[PDB]
């Protein structure tokens, strides 16, 4: 889950994700058309009262 | 052939996977070239095969449009396993040739079985041009993979990158590692590959731009 933007990461050709330190996904490649799209969960924290 | 020396000078760094990765220190575990070690400088005018000892390191600064391709196989002869690699310039086929095609192997310009005939892109692609190669057999498909470079010497100070180039999941059993020349003077570089451990860096962008070797003295050993 997460949201999705348009990145300024210049992937090589032959690329596909982007790693995170702790084994997520940081970007990804459309299958359909090739584009690279950005990865980040939504927005969340914690409540005090 | 004449067989000379020369150190590799810490040359044939690769990318290990798919995956872009920026600015992270990441430490891989793959089948490399060791750094400082007796690559061989054979001047081919003169002929019996290569080992294809877990990987080849090809190098060849030739210019004038000669090497062309080679013949990773077993045996090369007749009757027995045979799934030779016909890999050429663009037609990187599997055809069990049992006996040497092309009369003897110089590439003159001027039945069994029928299967697994792969055919592919121009496989390689103005003074000098050095040609750098890191074929590896790996897990059943064949990895061969090339980059270019800018300054030609004896394997000349400075890092370069990968770009892998084909991913052919066909080859069974390669040992035995031929090379063609073009007759109608080669001067190419072999290096064997080793299991070690490296600890790339990476930059804004997607490339590799320095290396370590984690075994190879104790300071490079601290640092990784
Ligand atoms: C590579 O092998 C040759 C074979 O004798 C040897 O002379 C040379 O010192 C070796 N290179 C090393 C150990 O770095
Ligand atoms: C990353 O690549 C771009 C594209 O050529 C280049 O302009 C930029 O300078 C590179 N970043 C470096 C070398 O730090």
């Amino acid at each position: 889950t997460g949201v999705l933007t348009e990145s300024n990461k210049k992937f090589l050709p032959f690329q596909q994700f982007g790693r995170d330190i702790a084994d997520t996904t940081d970007a990804v490649r459309d299958p359909q058309t090739l584009e690279i799209l950005d990865i980040t969960p939504c927005s969340f924290g914690g409540v005090s009262v | 052939r004449t067989q000379s020396y020369t150190n590799s000078f810490t040359r044939g760094v690769y990318y290990p996977d798919k995956v872009f990765r920026s600015s992270v220190l990441h430490s891989t575990q793959d089948l490399f070239l060791p750094f400082f070690s007796n690559v061989t400088w054979f001047h081919a005018i003169h002929n019996p095969a290569l080992p294809f000892n877990d990987g080849v390191y090809f190098a060849s600064t030739e210019k004038s449009n000669i090497i062309r391709g080679w013949i990773f196989g077993t045996t090369l002869d007749s009757k027995t396993q045979s799934l030779l690699i016909v890999n050429n310039a663009t037609n990187v086929v599997i055809k069990v040739c049992e006996f040497q095609f092309c009369n003897d192997p110089f590439l003159d310009v001027y039945a069994n079985n029928c299967t697994f005939e792969y055919v592919s892109q121009p496989f390689l692609m103005k003074n000098l041009r050095e040609f750098v190669f890191k074929n590896i057999d790996g897990y059943f498909k064949i990895y061969s993979k090339h980059t270019p470079i800018n300054l030609e010497r004896d394997l000349p100070q400075g890092f370069s990158a990968l770009e892998p180039l084909v991913d052919l999941p066909i080859g069974i059993n390669i040992t035995r590692f031929q090379t063609l020349l073009a007759l109608h003077a080669a001067a190419y570089y072999v290096g064997y590959l080793q299991p070690r451990t490296f600890l790339l860096k990476y930059n804004e962008n997607g490339t590799i731009t320095d290396a370590v070797d984690c075994a190879l003295d104790p300071l490079s050993e601290t640092k990784c």
